DNA sequence: AGCGTGGGCGGGAAAATCTCTAGCA
DNA sequence: ACTGCTAGAGATTTTCCCGCCCACGCT
DNA sequence: AGCGTGGGCGGGAAAATCTCTAGCA
DNA sequence: ACTGCTAGAGATTTTCCCGCCCACGCT
């Protein structure tokens, strides 16, 4: 039960937060409001809470 | 909470302060400073510092279209070895790429493809062809050229070699064939000094010669292991022994590829 | 039963080995460097038999 | 490592070659190749070379299909060619040389295969070429019947594709895999990699022994300083090197041995 | 010359093989393999892998124009501290850069400038102004943004902070001034937890303390070292003693900063 | 070292030198020097209301062109700015400039039309600046501000032939007053004294910053030849084997095993 | 006249220290990390005093 | 006396050989034939 | 045999450093 | 004659502390 | 006191790894 | 559900060799 924020692809601005659905070792799938998206760990960051 | 904590709240409101600045100026423990940096959603950092892992199983095969001299070049690479083929395409359309993949599967034990989301690799024709050949189609993270980085580095390499040997032949596909031959046989080094031709021979030959060997072994060998693990006195089992150790054996109980010491295990003949 | 496996671990940019294989299925391969039981998944495996074994 | 003397009686009585005595007595391969070299009766000629490839032509539906055969494994492929000229064959033969190590090309002397373009590409490659001569005349009918079987596969799978060359690729895939049998019910790949890997093994042991035959061993025996030699080194061991002076297989301690550098 | 060596020469002529290729296929020592890699002048490689050193002396100051939202922003940074000053320029013209530089020199002890070869930093007005203020000019490698990259990293930091505080102020340069203020005072950390404003105080204060202490201590202290070097019994001197060691003093005889042992030295009172 | 305490105490009794002199001379920790300068009777001066951010502000309209001149009065540093139009936004911009480069704590100005707009109020609220209007912190340097402005006008009278444009000559002139007007007790140009005062301000405020967390803390202590846990004393300097504390009024050293540190 | 010098060496972008200063000129600086007597060019030097020196 | 080859920057090809004139630890000045150019050590190579 | 104290131990917080990366047009 | 560098995120190592409890001193 | 070997050492070649970087648009 | 990576250049360590010479073993 953590928030996540992310750097969108080919962009410098960041968005979020989103809810985790399935964490992976390189990339995570998440739901922002209706956006089931996968995003690499180097292009995003989870909140510890 | 302290009045300095609320002043740090105002300071992060006005200036987006560092955690170390608030921990200095108000004598704060670092955890509340980390929370206040985490508080304002405009204070969002730059992500993590660790690269992912490109899967290295012999049944996978990477492809990519690249561009040079206004022409589209289809390159394919075995991920486990770097055996490379490359060719000119007439036009960047999915049917010709499906013909390319059928040549690939007809010449090589290909199970899984792993490309980007380009226009040529998203037709219905490649879907029909990979269903015809029984290929595991898989695509990457939609705008990350890192998961394709092996074949992108090999796109760099063959174009560097084309820069050496474009002069010997007239047209593009001639020097392309010369270059892909030079890299697949003459370029030596890397894992065991070999070129990738000997390396992919090693990979698939040891794959077959090991999997038929263990397939012949496991129909002969069958031993069932009870075990009493640590922190408990129950003798759990039976389990399938993968290999007998010297002080600790390796088994699988129901799903877990686990290690139990021989004093904590018990191997039954059947 | 006498082969050699090159491999790597997660979050590391270098390949390692050669370990000896101990058991193989398809999904998970167990290998042994000096005394370890490395339960390496197939996506990180590198299973060969180098032809410089003629001295070994 | 005490199999060195009982390999000799095996190649004396039954004359099994170096692979059998190498794998059975668990030896280094060089001592097996030198014991089968000591066979005064049994010997094998080279050009054997398992890079044998046959070329053949057909013009099906007014479209040229050029068929290559790995003769050592019975592997066959073929490609669709738009116009009958030497540049197409140069492109195709450079394709075969790029994927597989071709060294032996058997063909005819037809007009469609005798331009100077393929001669220039072959000089760029360095391939021994054959023109009408079978290396051995057994598989000459096997190639013909295999091309007829591939035409039967085309007759199967022309309803599996719309275009010619698409069905051609489907058919050569099918003959690469779906036609099985033999001693293991194998695919064509499962035999062609066993064909090509032992070639790499034999040439790697050949190039391994190319450097050692320049080198000499001056050694003395135990309980004496009699510096004999120069023996031939076969297996440089960890504590006991393996040599032979005239005909005796010798495991000698490294302190008792001495190596000439060139 | 072995026959395979000239055959390796023709092999590299046809294929440009690896050194390890000719070492394996012809049993060659690696020296002639590296020679034949060095033979073909079309076989020329990717070069050397080590990063150069950007100077760290307190008198130097990086400057560059950058571009954001169609506007040109002139940024200058002190190298040893990371103290930053930046402004919106009217137009990219060297007279306005000279005005910015004269503000910089009038507010800070600036000895040497260090920019790229941009158009604004090449006008004769800048050279007249820096000769007026007595500034040493210096420009970098004509297409290398690396030696001038410590400032570009700060440009990245600056535009990142502009992204944080562009919503607070209405006008652009107002938020820019707020941003450069936030970076110069609020952002703490780095070397010893400091923001750059106290670091540029620290550097210049130690500079205008230490060399004056050194100047007032060298007029008093004056000792002359006649020293016998190693592999030499002759007592060479005199040398200016920099500092007395415990087992090895440091001296300068003619131009050489030597750590000579005290038994090998001889410190005359005058 | 630990016996230099009383011979610093007699120095602050007879001569009443402040904590910097007894700190640097006796090679002491600074906190015992601050406690000795605090423990004096008549050595307790006034508070802050010292300030290094003593900034006088004065507008002038030379050649019908606006020059705003600010002075770091605490060590005599001056700078200025050429301003196109008389409005509050220009003053807010320049005051944010001064606050961005230097830690502007205090500004002394008048209540004129140019310096009294609400954008200036929003700017100094965003920076957190104490602001004065016509009041000198001390009325000594009030004439020095005027004579310094006239001295800068004399410098302009020199170097208007050193430049073509107004503000170019202005920048040349403020450079010249930043360096080419020597003097004082050690021939310093102009900025060496101001970086001295800023460095000393940073050092004393970071020492205040160091001690403001220690005053929460307590140390229950016993001694050698005594397991009794007296206190809770006040910690001066956390030591390696001997710790400096004060129980009631005596500056003592105590073995570290005889200590017990309340962390709040 | 003990001081704090942060510095780095060639081919390494990691700064090290803090060494004590032993001698300074204009181009060459003599410093001391623990027992080495290092001679560092002026364009590699960092010469400071901590305000947290007041504990040491 | 050492041959030098170099990649001119903002370019992917390589040039050379040429003569060193004065070596520096990050960049070296070079005469090609009459071209006195200094070049980084990450875009060249000395034999 | 109760009673009163000390010493390392582990659990844990937390603090310093190391490693590694986006990104600057 | 010139020259990549710098702020942040875990990751890992190191180190006080504490409480405590088991080991050891007092009536 | 001649004569006849031995052992490590250093000088050097060379061989394995570290590491590090351009570059893939 | 996904994932940076790979060939080349000094640089550094390490490891045989050789010769040799100084240290010892025999007439
Ligand atoms: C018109 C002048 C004339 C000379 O050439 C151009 C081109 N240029 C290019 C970059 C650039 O690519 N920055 C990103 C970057 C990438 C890698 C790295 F190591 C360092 C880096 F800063 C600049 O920053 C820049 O200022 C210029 C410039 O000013 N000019
Ligand atoms: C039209 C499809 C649709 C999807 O997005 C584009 C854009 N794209 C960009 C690169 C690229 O940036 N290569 C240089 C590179 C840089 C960094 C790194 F780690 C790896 C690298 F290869 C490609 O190679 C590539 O194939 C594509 C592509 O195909 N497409
Ligand atoms: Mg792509
Ligand atoms: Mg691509
Ligand atoms: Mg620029
Ligand atoms: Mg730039």
């Amino acid at each position: 039960n953590f928030r996540v924020y992310y750097r969108d692809s080919r962009d410098p601005v960041w968005k979020g937060p989103a809810k985790l659905l399935w964490k992976g070792e390189g990339a995570v799938v998440i739901q922002d409001n209706s956006d089931i998206k996968v995003v690499p760990r180097r292009k995003a960051k989870i909140i510890r809470d | 909470f302290l009045d300095g904590i609320d002043k740090a709240q105002e300071e992060h409101e006005k200036y987006h302060s560092n955690w170390r600045a608030m921990a200095s100026d108000f004598n704060l423990p670092p955890v509340v400073a980390k929370e206040i940096v985490a508080s304002c959603d405009k204070c969002q950092l730059k992500g993590e510092a660790m690269h992912g892992q490109v899967d290295c199983s012999p049944g996978i095969w990477q492809l990519d279209c690249t561009h040079l001299e206004g022409k589209v070049i289809l390159v394919a690479v075995h991920v486990a070895s770097g055996y490379i083929e490359a060719e000119v395409i007439p036009a960047e359309t999915g049917q010709e790429t499906a013909y390319f993949l059928l040549k690939l599967a007809g010449r090589w034990p290909v199970k899984t493809v792993h490309t980007d989301n380009g226009s040529n690799f998203t037709s219905t024709t490649v879907k029909a062809a990979c269903w015809w050949a029984g290929i595991k189609q898989e695509f990457g993270i939609p705008y990350n050229p890192q998961s394709q980085g092996v074949i992108e580095s090999m796109n760099k390499e063959l174009k560097k070699i084309i820069g050496q040997v474009r002069d010997q032949a007239e047209h593009l596909k001639t020097a392309v064939q010369m270059a892909v031959f030079i890299h697949n046989f003459k370029r030596k080094g890397g894992i065991g000094g070999y070129s990738a031709g000997e390396r992919i021979v090693d990979i698939i030959a040891t794959d077959i010669q090991t999997k038929e060997l263990q397939k012949q072994i496991t129909k002969i060998q069958n031993f069932r292991v009870y075990y009493r693990d640590s922190r408990d006195p129950v003798w759990k089992g039976p389990a399938k022994l993968l290999w007998k150790g010297e002080g600790a054996v390796v088994i699988q109980d129901n799903s877990d590829i686990k290690v139990v010491p021989r004093r904590k295990a018990k191997i039954i003949r059947d």
